[PDB]
């Protein structure tokens, strides 16, 4: 009854200069389960919802590690998040190999752009199918990016990506200096993001298997935790 | 070695006069005249494939600016399921 | 639609290229006039230059190229089009004049730039340009010259050669003068006459008066293709004031 | 347009009666997907408000703690009749343009299930996923029938391995 | 990967060549006709413009200096074919036996090129019938037509384009085994009068021989052994001095 | 019936208004249409099982062995066999001997089923996307020193997960039903051989037996071995018997 | 576009076959001491020149010829790869081709631009003819499909049909040479579309032995010898 | 996959209805051909279409071919395919034996064939081979017969008795009855009989259309001329004869 | 009967024209607002930045673009194309610079970014960039400003203006043209740039903003391109604020 033309190909544009199967693209970020990310001036946070398929079922993995200063969360597609983060370690060896740095994560949103940005404008392809929160940590402070898959980025102090994320969003906007100012005591910015993600589940509850979380500041470098690790922030 | 001076040189030339060519435009012209060129030299390799003929082709020589010179490569030269599992990989 | 027919360069029943009759219609994009004439020592070309909005700088609009010393083109069509078959006409020069040991002849450029145009003519995902290109210069061997190009890679030469959307008005009163004259070029020993008789032509032809920045000159002599600026341009307009 | 009223009737408490099949439960997804033809060719509400009712009295209720919705998801032969036969009736409803007010109040109470991890809450969100990809095509006008709430409700039911 | 051009249409057809066929059926007349000692081929000029100076536009072209072709259909594939049937020349033959291919090798491998084009994906058959006429020292004179195809044929004589029908009924009511060469080039003369779009003159009509060795065209004396072109290719004052013959 | 069909249904490399690939999701569904595949997953070892159907006579048993061996500590069930899945299993053998001798030690069952599904995303052998599936369902089964007794479902998109127990194939639901009711961490490794033959009886229609029915453990000790006709007979028995003594 | 039908057929094959049924009709006959070739020429042109030394008949090497019903563009496109064969055959083991070698070889081909679908087939059918010592005078034919098969007398192209049952009647096994040329030249003139046969419509070769013990020698007539076995066998259009 | 199972009517994934299915439409309607094994050897038969009366008999193709010294196949389907995948086996096995000092192994013979078809069904826009294929032979140093069929998808499989092409339903059907897998034709004259019968039935009009090989181990691989099938075929005929006549009313 | 020439890009439709590079300047119709204003002996660049959540970094998510070191660019449409465009452009300053000794001619860096532009209009295999950009800068030759659209084309400009507001916009850049024939000031292109971006920020009303702007003056930043803010940024807030609350 009201059939599109111009959502077949990526290369197409519509008569009004959408990139409809871009917007598709996004679509599938609420396909994953909630992802929260959050910043202060000296860490970074991640806390993510996993599911499973059958109560049988070990959970779905969520956050990744491309290096000891930064790593990423993914509500999306994950064989399609296997890609991404392969070259984002990818390039943070091709840093400290050919440059003798760390890739600042700033420079790590130029070449995932460049990336995503390609896949958006040739034929015999298709867009990402994933979002990415990329965290980290460099000589300009405490970083939080949202990477969406039309091949854009932003800087941003917080935001939840996966489904009914609108609620830890609004959480996040409505407690915003609660959690910028933390610093020096990252439990408290781990507490922050719990909260957060908590208003995403409709009377589900977080778990000591249900639920990862990922911190990255100053010099406790990129880590990640799982079970009773996650226990003492439940 | 025992193999003579200007083997690897003339084997490589047609393949290095256009590398070479190629970063000149580049230099000169910019990122996009060597990228016009490498597409349209694309177009005109990828399709136009006949197991039976091997040589050249008509708009390739005129790409190259071949069209009115001979080489000793082009009065010297030198299966078909073995060129057709080559052309669509095995 | 006739499903690849219009959409590919391939022959309908017809036999129409459907690639290369709309690409000509490309090229009145501009809504651009140029004329070109031959002297005796000299050839020439005027062309209509369009500056409506106040905030553009008339200095970077220009459909005239210097393609080498001695020889140069006005393009009809769209600006993009234009500056990629210039790009393309510099670096063909420049490869000959290496290979040949002299000075790319303007015959054997549109020879070698009409060929190119038969490749986007005849494979499928190779598009025709939307241009026409007009070269110009006094070649050692055939003194002033003029030789134009097309979208379907017809070239041929010409002695007053034009491109536009009223490029009949132009033509049909170029003819009638070839035609009482009887000489194959404009009997004028200096340019400067030349360009005049090419600014009382397309003022004859186009209806209208030109200013100094409304129109555009090229002067191609032996030796030197070059542009003229606006000053040089109304020394032209005054002189013809100055006969009417 | 062959059958009486009394033998659609039978045919009906059939069906209705293998949605709480004890032994299969092949033999209970199956009876939804027929009870949705029996559904689809009805003419008149009544007959179908009180099948909405037999179906979404075992539903449609705080009853049940998390634990209880998710341990009886696993278990209860009852209450996954019940959403079988609640989904029979929501996909009998595939292209009807301005969409029923019940179809958003019942895509309410199946979408309670769909967050349950087990058989009763399989059939939930095979439901509201068959619902969503049948109205794909219509979306920006059926988006509207809703609340933001109940769109997110929406949102979370494909728990497929590569979707993170 | 459904990726040919030029595929069978169920009536065992080509299809593609066929509307090729359609592109070389709408050019200006081009004709060919071979006598007992020499040969003719003869085309019109379509100006664009009365201001553009034909001279430029040669259509009957020098393959070797015993070879001829002339075209109808599309010029600028006939410009493109010609390039390569000289290039062929040179490098197959010349540069391997150190003397000129004969008019069936040079024609064979000019319908090679055509073929492949018929055969192939991303590419459209061309839009050109050629006529190639020539002579060699076995063979003796010859010519030849060659279509979008690739088949090539030998000829008497022939004619290709709109008036092409026409033509090649007048061909066959004048043609006889006797001809001579000064009367295979007044019956060209008389063809092309029918066949003409615009003005007929020494100025519009091409017309080439292969005939007589000319020793004043080889540019240079002192080697008998090298005989001189038989390709000449009319004057415009000739053609005019035979138009008032006509 | 009536028709439900979508505009976004069979598009290749292409995400519908909520995301949906279709050609990936509609190879998912083929986890019902296949025979019966069994994994249960214990601290003592993994049973994988297959039903049999009868065969021909003439068709000898090792044309169609749905359990195999990848290596000495790995082996797959499938519940339908093709050309890529012996590709699949051929890949996953080559694979697992590639790391022996680069690598000094035996595969973990993790990277093994990531190297699977790597080839699922390749399409077999441009950048590797999971746009188009592969093959057929693996039940992954092995066991490594780092993640003990593993089970994996390794999907025709190139993802899996691990199971403690699934199914797969004609059983699927009533199957894996059965199997989250009843499944412990407390299953001994003669309980996970009666449960699944449990679970087999009641899915197969027929009476099970030593000739439609087959079983395979993979233990640490013993490593991969698909189990004798007489013992999977004195197991049924056993389950009579456990059954009769309620 | 090389797809299969439904049925498990190949409708390009099947249009290369419609083609080549309406590309003029050869025959060949394996006598028991030659080979005779013959073939039905379409001359609707006058100023065609017959006299050319070539169109339907060809030779591959100094003891093995075909004759072309379907597009000669094509055909000659398989014959200078069979010409190279034999030649690199011959270099190769310094002994002259045998005939199922050189058959099957464009039978080869031929089955390839079939298979891959950015080729059309080639529309040609080839009644190959030979000596070798391996087997003997042998006759083949090859279609556009990548067939081929051995026969002792055997019709391509047009009128095939009509062509097989002329020969299965008069055919013998120890027939001579020149019993295959009055066969050949009977069967064509019992087939016919054009109203007589005469000596530039038909096409004409032999395979015979001679007088002389190592040789075997292939007379492609010229078209004043094909108006002598015109005239000897009785079709003769004679003053 | 296919016939009456469809929920709320039914629409198409990429699936079943495909190139290779048409493949198989293919081979079906090629030639019956057909493998038994035997205590010690193995025999391959096939139909010959009854040749026609102007047909070259002594040069035509024996239908059966040798890939390596101890290697036959034999097929149904598109011959011009055929002769395509027999070549790649042939040179495939010199090749192994070039660069392994081993000749080819029968089950190495079996998955380099089925897997070449597999890449030519996988993806391009090149079709698959209408063929399949029985592969039979000996391993060397060793005295096992072996058989195996591949399929135009790939598929391959091992068989103690098989039969494709036209009719072959009814032939599996007989060799159910006639081939018992505990105690198979123990002589080679035996499996020869079985295979004669066995085509019998199936063949247009009799010993013109059976042609069989007899492999054995060492390398003893052995056509049957038309004159030795004539006196099996005989002998059949003669025990029909006997058998209705030692009929008792 | 159909229309099929719209939906590939190495096609003309009847008219003779690429529909794709006609919807890929729709994109940059739906952008964010952006001008330059080019002065006596520089250029200044200004956008309106609309905030769509307080969650927005500050003063670290930036329009303005600083291309090599003696250009600028501003940039409005398809933000993901605008960066691909903008980081190709930071090649070429780059290779003219190793391999000249010299920067690169803003005439010269334009027609090299105008030429991979129109080679994304050539092949059906690749999309237009849905973006416009405004670059411009100071060289030997002083103060250039240059336009380039999806379709490759480019002019020098006196202003030029893209995105959301260009409407009023351009009729305020043909206000500033018009009292100032000779030119205006680099501190009088400043305050009037907030000006107009103001007055087109009356379209969206609602959507509240940030200003960012940039100079490349001669005689204020010595010829390189660099930041406007702090008193100068603050002077241009006012300047803006007390013409459009004009009472």
């Amino acid at each position: 009854m009201f059939r599109n033309n111009y959502d077949g190909d990526t290369v197409t544009f519509s008569p009004t200069g959408r990139l409809f199967q871009v917007e598709y693209a996004l679509e599938a970020i609420k396909q994953g389960s909630v992802t929260v990310g959050l910043r202060s001036n000296t860490h970074a946070v991640l806390v993510a919802l996993k599911r499973n398929a059958d109560e049988l079922s070990s959970y779905q993995k969520k956050i990744i590690k491309c290096d000891e200063h930064m790593g990423l969360s993914l509500a999306g597609l994950a064989p399609d998040a296997r890609v991404l983060s392969n070259y984002l370690r990818q390039q943070c060896n091709y840093s400290s190999l050919v440059f003798n740095r760390k890739l600042a994560v700033e420079r790590a949103g130029h070449l995932l752009c460049d990336k995503a940005q390609k896949n958006t404008q040739s034929y015999g392809g298709r867009p990402y199918g994933v979002g990415l929160l990329i965290i980290g940590y460099d000589k300009s402070g405490a970083h939080l990016l949202e990477f969406q898959p039309s091949g854009n980025v932003t800087e941003l102090y917080g935001t939840a990506i996966g489904a009914r994320s609108q609620g830890a969003k609004t959480y996040l906007e409505r407690t915003l200096d609660t959690f910028i100012k933390i610093d020096g005591n990252p439990d408290e910015l781990i507490k922050a993001g719990v909260e957060a993600i908590s208003q995403s589940l409709r009377d589900e509850s977080l778990t000591v298997d249900n639920l990862s979380i990922a911190i990255v500041g100053k010099d406790t470098p990129f880590t990640i935790y799982d079970g009773e690790a996650v226990a003492k922030y439940i | 070695n025992d193999r003579h001076p200007l083997e690897s040189t003339l084997k490589n030339w047609e393949t290095t006069q256009r590398q070479r060519q190629m970063e000149q435009y580049r230099q000169i012209f910019g990122i996009a005249e060597p990228m016009k060129r490498t597409m349209e030299m694309e177009i005109v390799n990828r399709t136009d494939f006949n197991p039976l003929s091997t040589n050249g082709s008509i708009h390739r020589d005129i790409l190259l600016n071949k069209e009115c010179s001979i080489d000793w490569e082009d009065v010297y030269p030198g299966d078909v399921h073995s060129k057709i599992e080559k052309q669509l990989g095995i | 639609a006739a499903g690849y027919d219009r959409h590919i360069t391939i022959f309908s029943p017809e036999g129409r290229l459907y690639q290369v009759e709309y690409a000509f219609k490309a090229t009145n994009q501009t809504n651009i006039n140029s004329l070109a004439v031959r002297g005796k020592d000299c050839t020439v070309v005027i062309s209509q230059k369009k500056v409506p909005d106040k905030l553009l700088d008339p200095t970077t609009v220009s459909y005239i190229f210097c393609i080498s010393r001695t020889i140069g083109m006005v393009v009809n069509g769209p600006i993009p089009d234009a500056r990629n078959a210039a790009l393309r006409a510099k670096a063909e020069a420049a490869e000959f004049r290496y290979k040949y040991g002299y000075d790319m002849p303007c015959d054997v450029l549109a020879k070698r730039m009409a060929n190119l145009s038969q490749i986007y003519t005849q494979r499928a995902y190779m598009r025709p340009l939307g241009v026409i290109l007009t070269f110009v210069s006094v070649d050692e061997e055939l003194g002033p010259s003029i030789y134009k190009t097309d979208p379907a890679g017809y070239y041929v030469g010409y002695k007053a050669t034009a491109t536009g959307p009223k490029q009949q008005e132009i033509t049909t009163n170029l003819e009638n003068h070839f035609k009482k004259s009887k000489i194959d070029h404009i009997n004028e020993e200096s340019w400067e006459k030349v360009v005049e008789f090419a600014i009382t032509h397309m003022i004859d032809a186009l209806g209208t008066e030109f200013s100094k920045n409304d129109l555009e000159v090229g002067v191609a002599t032996k030796d030197k293709f070059f542009t003229l600026s606006a000053e040089n341009i109304e020394e032209r307009l005054v002189a013809i004031a100055e006969q009417d | 347009l062959q059958l009486t009223e009394e033998e659609k009737n039978k045919i009906l408490e059939f069906v209705v009666s293998n949605l709480y099949n004890e032994q299969f439960v092949e033999v209970r997804v199956r009876a939804a997907s027929i009870l949705s033809d029996i559904v689809h060719n009805w003419k008149e509400e009544q007959p179908l408000l009180s099948l909405i009712e037999r179906f979404a009295k075992g539903l449609d209720v705080n009853k049940y703690t998390s634990k209880e919705r998710q341990k009886l998801s696993k278990t209860d032969i009852k209450i996954h009749g019940n959403v079988l036969g609640l989904g029979a009736i929501i996909s009998a409803f595939p292209y009807v343009f301005p969409l029923p007010p019940w179809i958003p109040k019942q895509l309410s109470n199946l979408s309670s299930w769909a967050r349950t991890s087990g058989m009763t809450g399989q059939a939930a969100k095979n439901t509201i996923s068959e619902f969503k990809k049948v109205r794909a095509d219509t979306w920006k006008f059926d988006r509207a029938s809703f609340n933001t709430e109940e769109l997110e409700d929406l949102e979370g039911v494909l728990w497929r391995s590569y979707y993170a | 990967y459904s990726f040919s051009l030029t595929t069978f249409s169920p009536s065992g057809k080509l299809g593609q060549i066929d509307y090729a066929l359609t592109a070389v059926k709408q050019g200006v007349t081009s004709l060919g006709i071979k006598a007992t000692n020499g040969v003719v081929i003869a085309t019109e000029k379509k100006s664009s413009s009365p201001l553009a100076m034909s001279e430029t536009l040669s259509k009957v072209s020098l393959l070797t200096p015993d070879i001829g072709a002339v075209y109808s259909g599309m010029g600028p594939d006939y410009r493109v074919l010609v390039d390569k049937s000289r290039k062929v020349a040179h490098t197959s033959y010349k540069r391997i036996y150190g003397e000129y291919p004969p008019t069936k090798l040079l024609v064979s491998e000019v319908a090679k090129i055509m073929q492949e084009a018929t055969q192939s994906g991303g590419v459209r058959p061309f839009g050109v019938s050629l006529l190639i006429a020539g002579h060699d020292e076995f063979n003796g004179f010859s010519l030849y037509q060659v279509d979008p195809s690739g088949s090539y044929f030998p000829w008497k004589a022939t004619a290709i384009g709109k008036g092409s029908v026409a033509a090649k009924t007048f061909l066959e009511k004048r043609w006889n085994d006797e001809l001579e060469l000064e009367d295979a080039i007044h019956i060209a003369l008389l063809t092309l009068k029918e066949s003409v779009e615009g003005e007929f003159n020494g100025d519009t009509i091409e017309l080439a021989i292969i005939g007589d060795e000319n020793p004043d065209l080889l540019g240079y004396t002192g080697i008998p052994t090298d005989k001189g072109p038989r390709f000449r290719k009319l004057t415009s004052q000739e053609i005019n001095d035979r138009l008032e013959a006509l | 019936m009536f028709l439900t069909r979508s505009e976004y249904d069979r598009g290749v490399s292409t995400f519908s208004p909520e995301g949906r690939l279709f050609q990936v999701e509609y190879s998912l569904e083929a986890i019902k249409l296949g025979s019966t595949a069994i994994g249960i997953a214990t601290k003592e070892g993994v049973v994988l099982g297959v039903e049999k159907r009868a065969t021909s006579p003439l068709l000898e048993s090792d044309s169609i062995e749905k359990i195999v061996e990848i290596d000495r500590h790995i082996g797959c069930a499938m519940s339908g066999l093709t050309a890529d899945a012996r590709s699949m299993i051929e890949h996953a053998r080559t694979a697992a001997v590639t790391h022996n001798l680069y690598y000094d030690e035996d595969i973990n069952v993790e990277s093994l089923t990531q190297s699977v599904c790597d080839l699922a995303l390749r399409f077999g052998e441009e950048e590797r996307l999971m746009s188009r599936p592969f093959g057929v369902a693996l039940l992954i089964a092995g066991h490594d020193a780092d993640d003990g007794y593993q089970l994996f479902h390794a999907e025709p998109s190139g993802t899996f997960y691990r199971y403690n127990a699934k199914a797969i194939g004609s059983g699927s639901e009533g199957a894996q039903a059965e199997l989250l009711n009843e499944w412990h961490s407390s299953l001994t490794l003669k309980e996970a051989e009666l449960l699944v033959l449990k679970i087999l009886k009641q899915v197969m229609e027929e009476k099970l037996d030593e000739n439609n029915a087959q079983l395979s453990c993979i233990t640490k000790q013993d490593g991969f071995k698909i189990y004798d006709n007489e013992k999977t007979a004195e197991l049924i028995k056993e389950l009579k018997e456990k059954e009769a003594a309620e | 576009t090389t797809i299969f039908s439904p049925e498990g057929r190949l409708y390009q094959v099947e249009y290369a076959l419609e083609s080549i049924s309406h590309a003029g009709t050869a025959i060949g006959i394996m006598a028991s001491d030659g080979i005779v070739l013959a073939a039905e020429r379409k001359v609707t042109s006058t100023l065609l020149e017959q006299d050319t030394s070539t169109e339907k008949l060809y030779k591959l090497n100094d003891k093995i010829a075909v004759a072309v019903a379907g597009l000669t563009a094509d055909a000659e496109i398989l014959i200078n790869t069979a010409r190279i064969h034999a030649q690199n055959y011959l270099k190769t083991y310094n002994e002259d081709i045998p005939v199922e070698i050189l058959v099957r070889r464009l039978s080869d081909i031929k089955q390839g631009y079939t298979q891959h679908g950015g080729l059309r087939p080639f529309g040609v059918s080839f009644i190959y003819a030979g000596y070798d010592d391996r087997y003997g005078y042998q006759l083949y034919t090859s279609n556009p499909s990548g067939n081929y098969t051995g026969w002792k007398a055997i019709s391509v192209g047009a009128n095939t049909s009509a062509a097989q049952t002329l020969l299965q009647m008069d055919y013998k096994d120890d027939m001579k040479v020149d019993d295959a040329i009055e066969l050949a030249l009977k069967t064509l003139s019992k087939t016919t579309d054009s109203s007589a046969l005469t000596y530039d419509r038909l096409e004409f070769a032999t395979i015979r032995k001679g007088a002389n013990d190592g040789e075997v020698y292939q007379k492609i007539f010229k078209p004043q010898e094909i108006k002598d076995i015109l005239v000897k066998t009785g079709i003769t259009k004679k003053d | 996959m296919s016939g009456y199972d469809r929920a709320l009517s039914i629409f198409s994934p990429d699936g079943h209805i495909f190139q290779v299915e048409y493949a198989l439409e293919a081979v079906k309607r090629g030639t019956c051909a057909v493998g038994v094994k035997g205590k010690n050897c193995v025999v391959l038969g096939c139909e010959r279409r009854s040749t026609l009366k102007l047909q070259d008999t002594r040069i035509t193709p024996s239908k059966v071919s040798k890939i390596d010294s101890h290697v036959v196949l034999s097929f149904s389907g598109l011959n011009a395919d055929s002769r395509i995948l027999i070549e790649k086996a042939r040179v495939e096995a010199q090749s192994h034996r070039l660069t392994l000092e081993d000749p080819v192994t029968v089950e190495y013979l079996t998955r380099y064939v089925a897997g070449v078809q597999q890449r030519y069904t996988q993806s391009g826009g090149v079709r698959p081979f209408g063929v399949s294929t029985l592969i039979a032979g000996f391993d060397p140093r060793d005295d096992e017969p072996k058989l195996y069929q591949t399929e135009p998808s790939g598929i391959y499989s091992s068989w103690s008795a098989q039969t494709i092409g036209r009719n072959s339903k009814t032939v599996r059907e007989f060799l159910e009855k006639n081939y018992d897998r505990k105690e198979p034709p123990a002589t080679v004259e035996e499996c020869v009989k079985l295979t004669v019968r066995s085509l019998l039935e199936v063949v247009q009009t009799g010993a013109k259309n059976i042609e069989i090989t007899v492999v054995k181990p060492d390398s003893d691989i052995v056509a049957l001329s038309s004159e030795e099938i004539n006196q099996y075929v005989t002998q059949i005929e003669q025990e029909k004869q006997e058998q209705q006549e030692q009929d008792k009313k | 009967i159909g229309t099929g020439y719209d939906l590939s890009n190495s096609v003309f439709s009847p008219d003779g024209r690429n529909f794709q590079v006609e919807y890929a300047v729709k994109a940059v119709e739906n952008g964010t607002t952006s001008i330059g204003i080019k002065c006596n002996d520089g250029v200044v660049f200004a956008v309106e930045k609309l905030i769509t959540s307080k969650l927005l970094v500050p003063q670290k998510n930036v329009k303005i673009q600083v291309v090599d070191r003696h250009i600028g660019c501003v940039y409005s449409g398809l933000i993901p194309d605008g960066r691909h465009l903008v980081n190709r452009g930071r090649e070429e300053a780059a290779s003219f610079k190793k391999l000249y000794k010299t920067p690169i001619p803003i005439p010269a860096f334009a027609d090299r970014l105008g030429q991979y532009v129109q080679a994304h209009t050539l092949y059906n295999s690749v999309r237009p960039f849905g973006v416009s950009t405004i670059f411009g800068g100071v060289d030997k030759n002083g103060a250039h400003l240059y336009m380039l659209e999806p379709s490759g084309s480019y002019w020098g400009y006196k202003g030029a203006a893209t995105g959301k507001g260009r409407q009023s916009a351009k009729a305020e850049l043909e206000k500033l043209v018009d009292h100032h024939p000779e030119g205006l000031s680099a501190r009088e292109a400043v305050k009037q740039a907030a000006k107009i971006i103001y007055l087109a920020h009356e379209d969206n009303k609602e959507k509240d903003f940030e200003l960012e702007i940039s100079w490349c003056s001669l005689s204020e930043t010595n010829g390189l391109h660099k930041f406007v803010k702090g008193d100068l940024l603050q002077e241009a807030i006012d300047f803006a604020q007390k013409e459009i609350n004009g009472d």
